[PDB]
RNA sequence: GUGCUUCCUUCAGUACCUUAUGAGAAAUCAAAGUCUUUGGGUUCU
RNA sequence: UUCAAAGAAUCAUUCUUUUUAAAAUCCGGAUUUGUUACUUUGAGUA
């Protein structure tokens, strides 16, 4: 059935309903008290908005993400 | 039922061998970290069952042969014959004995039922020179040309087929009037197993 | 691809909903100011769009605002004369002329520089056929390297 | 590259129905295309088909009731008379009993005996057996 | 006083009844949000029934600049409201107008696209439902020649008691502007 | 007037010379478990057997009756 | 498993194997297939 | 880029009627709206 179908998200970025696998991420550093807002798969360095701190290192495909650190999903 | 699950386990028909073949893929739970292929078994179930109702369904149970060239399936398969009414093949098929009319040992069923279509093809292959439907108790990496039932099993492990047959056997027996429900089957596996 | 035996399909797709996410905070206005900013900045339409997904929240400018950002960018009036494409062509064409003038020598870039050029013809030819270039506008190796600024 | 969406996706139609598959997945849809389904739907020769809208050229998935033949379309849409017709289709579709063969007339597409019913020939899309 | 305003029309039954209670919620401050009537008009309305034991819906057509200021900022809040005061299931959209391609009108000189009836359909079914979004626009071609418009909203409206009746009225209501069937549903 | 045999399948319909084809015939149950008198048929050409899709196709002609329950 | 490594899926290359109620004059060919059920486009011979 | 919808006849199909927007025109009713290809009717041809 091609039209109803299941767990084949890990068919290639053209499926049926083409979505993308990037999202974005709700991200917080640890203690600059703040919703920093990320893209996975984002190209150029994020500097949190404070003590301007690499966030995010660069890569050729969904940021490596720096230290710890934490991030929810933007959702919706 | 969960004993024939439970029997089913206890001998090894829940694993297939490595190679998976696409086909099949369905008829697989999932893979292990070892490099196996765990059949549904569920599905192994349901498959017999469907399997034994079709050969109940042939009128006189003498034109439904079966066949095992392999060693140690052969004496399943004779048992096989013996309970339910059905010929046995055993061992060397010869090539003209669905085709070659002429030929001493002819022989045209109305069904064939191979224990596996990688070793025991070229029963598989006559099958269609004679519209015969064939089910096979085939493994995870098995051909399925020209099998209309697949019953996914294993054929590796002998006793396991044993086991497979007998338990087709049994259901072939609920089926006909022969032995009522409720009441297990009085013959034992290891009178099927080879040695 | 159009030049090479290159058959790959790595691409961006946007998502389906295209009426902006919840989350986005932004109003236009201040999205718009911010782009503003960006081309003042020294970048270039796909970079300023970039850079906006990136260190900005917000994935794509036409969901904020009804318009895209070379046509906000046109608006505003900080649009090149020179389309941003066809611009890095020429950009690449001039290294390519450089390297040559430098090192004769070089078959396989004067091969590359070649298509380059006809690559450009036919962007330049594309923007002649709208009004984003002049209709008189060749592009010429000779003057090439002025044009780009 | 694509040129005639519609040819590509009766020629996939065609394989599916070779194969034996139920289910078809038409890549770009079409108005056009979606006209000459309904029209196949008709005639019987295809089941539903659910017309996926994405943002973009559409897909369509369509059901198939192991009915056709073949079908195809005949690129070059020669303009065709009305009086040219007869000759058209003896050289095309099968026999005369049945098959049929699609124009797109100014009263829409429909199939070579609708056209002469009505009166006007046009462009010549397709035909199925 | 007022009330009469509020709408664009010759009072008529229902329209009226719809600017009392908008009126009524101004002066009160219902639940949250206060004054947000002041902003609202409405240009007319029309009571719909469906396949039903019993309900009728109701559109309201609300001129095209209001709603695209107000109405859909706020809009979860107010039909809630609505339905608190009037157990009639209500809908807004926006009174939006079609114009065929070829015909030149003394305006513009070539259609957009937002005036085409497709795009002018699209937008319609986006505004009716409201409290979600929807996820996929999926047209089944039954072989009877019919079409069946099968739209699957997000998540969100899965918690409420509404759920399948509203769908349902949200049909219903499709289909008296747009002649056409349709059906809703939502992902398990 | 012979009128051939539609594959219960793929409706491919299928001529005398094809063999390969088959018409497997499913016996029924009545509530025991025990053979019921009555008989289910499919016929099966010879092409989804060559191709192995035959299996596939049996399953789904059995989730279509009652016979099986899964599908696929 | 010990940032790399493997395994899964997937892209783009790129070969090979079996299989063709597919093709072919055959040799063979996943393209040489979807071709008297002949028309996706196009250049050359 | 106006998709469609509904009613009557016939042996699931065929042929017919009616309306669903916007602008100009006419005494709430009634009636015009890109060019060419293509096609249909003609006209005119010893
Ligand atoms: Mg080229
Ligand atoms: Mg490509
Ligand atoms: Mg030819």
């Amino acid at each position: 059935n091609p039209d109803p179908v299941e767990e084949s998200k890990k068919h290639k970025l053209k499926r049926l309903i083409p979505t993308p696998n990037s999202y974005f991420m709700d991200v917080k550093c640890p203690g600059c008290l703040q919703i920093t807002t990320l893209f996975s798969h984002a190209q150029n360095v994020v500097l949190c908005g404070s003590c301007n701190i690499m966030l995010c290192q660069p890569t050729g495909g969904k940021c490596k993400l720096t230290e710890g650190c934490s991030f929810r999903k933007k959702i919706e | 039922k969960e004993e024939s699950i439970a029997k089913m386990l206890i001998c090894k028909v829940h694993i297939g061998t490595k190679n998976l073949e696409n086909k099949m893929k369905r008829y697989v739970y999932t893979r292990a970290k070892d490099g196996v292929h765990i059949i549904n078994l569920a599905k192994t179930y349901e498959k017999l069952q469907l399997a034994a109702r079709i050969i109940v369904a042939i009128s006189n149970p003498a034109d439904v042969v079966v066949v095992s060239a392999r060693p140690f399936g052969s004496r399943a398969v004779l048992k096989f014959a013996q309970y339910t009414g059905a010929q046995a093949i055993a061992g060397r098929w010869t090539p003209g004995m669905l085709t070659n009319q002429i030929i001493q040992k002819f022989t045209e069923p109305r069904l064939l039922i191979v224990t596996d279509p990688r070793t025991d093809a070229q029963s598989v292959k006559e099958s269609a020179y004679a519209n015969i439907p064939v089910i096979a108790l085939c493994d995870s990496d098995s051909p399925l040309e020209h099998v209309d039932i697949a019953i996914p099993c294993n054929n590796k492990g002998k006793e396991s087929i044993a086991l497979m047959y007998w338990l087709l056997a049994q259901e072939v027996l609920y089926l006909k009037g022969v032995i009522p429900r409720s009441e297990p089957w009085n013959v034992m596996v290891d009178m099927f197993l080879w040695r | 691809r159009m030049y090479g035996k290159g058959k790959g399909i790595s691409s961006s797709t946007l998502p389906y909903k295209r009426k902006q996410p919840s989350w986005l905070k932004q109003k236009p206005s201040e999205i718009e100011d911010a782009i503003i900013k960006l081309a003042k900045k020294g970048q270039t339409p796909s970079q300023i769009g970039a850079t906006l997904r990136d260190n900005y929240g917000i994935p794509q400018v036409k969901s904020v605002t009804g318009n895209k950002i070379l046509r906000i960018l046109r608006a505003q009036g900080i649009a090149t004369t020179i389309p941003e494409d066809l611009y890095f062509l020429i950009k690449k064409a001039v290294s390519m002329r450089k390297h040559l003038e430098k090192n004769k020598k070089d078959k396989d870039c004067k091969f590359r520089l070649i298509l380059t050029e006809s690559k450009i013809h036919r962007i330049s030819r594309y923007y002649k056929r709208k009004k984003l270039l002049p209709s008189n506008w060749k592009y010429q190796s000779s003057t090439a390297s002025a044009l780009i600024a | 590259v694509r040129m005639s969406v519609l040819a590509d996706c009766l020629k996939t139609i065609n394989n599916a129905e070779k194969r034996g598959r139920r289910q078809v997945l038409i890549r770009p849809s079409s108005k056009v295309v979606i006209k000459f389904l309904q029209y196949m739907q008709k005639k019987g020769y295809i089941g539903s088909f659910e017309i996926v809208d994405d943002h973009r050229s559409g897909k369509i998935v369509v059901n198939l009731l192991g009915r056709i033949n073949k079908c195809a379309v005949i690129s070059p849409r020669y303009d065709v008379k009305l009086d040219e017709i007869e000759k058209i289709i003896t050289s095309i579709l099968p026999s005369r009993l049945f098959g049929h063969l699609i124009l797109t007339t100014p009263y829409g597409i429909m199939d070579h005996e609708e056209a002469r019913r009505k009166h006007t020939g046009g462009k010549v899309l397709g035909f199925f057996f | 006083a007022v009330q009469k305003r509020v709408l664009k029309s010759n009072p008529s039954d229902l329209e009226k009844e719809i600017a009392q209670c908008l009126l009524d919620i101004e002066l009160s401050s219902s639940s949250d949000i206060k004054t947000d009537a002041k902003e609202i008009k409405l240009l007319s309305c029309d009571l719909i029934e469906v396949e039903k034991l019993k309900k009728k819906t109701i559109l309201i057509y609300i001129p095209y600049k209001i709603y695209t200021t107000y109405v859909r900022k706020i809009q979860r809040k107010l039909i809630n409201e609505l339905e608190k005061k009037t157990k009639k299931y209500v809908v807004l959209v926006a009174k939006r107008t079609i114009l065929k391609g070829k015909q030149k009108n003394k305006s513009f000189k070539i259609i957009p696209r937002s005036r085409t009836l497709t795009s002018v359909y699209d937008s319609i079914l986006e505004d009716i439902v409201s409290p979600s979004e929807i996820i996929g626009k999926r047209i089944s071609m039954k072989a009877d020649g019919k079409r069946v418009f099968k739209i699957m909203l997000d998540s969100k409206e899965r918690q409420r008691d509404n759920i399948e009746e509203k769908l349902i009225s949200f049909a219903a209501v499709y289909k008296k502007i747009t002649r056409r069937d349709a059906v809703f549903s939502l992902p398990p | 007037i012979y009128i051939p045999r539609k594959c219960s399948a793929t409706s491919r319909l299928i001529p005398a010379k094809e063999h390969g084809a088959v018409q497997i015939n499913v016996g029924m149950v009545d509530a025991n478990g025990v053979y019921n008198g009555k008989t289910e048929t499919f016929a099966i050409s010879g092409h989804v057997r060559q191709n192995g899709e035959s299996d596939a196709c049996l399953n789904r002609l059995m989730y279509e009756k009652k016979l099986l329950s899964f599908q696929n």
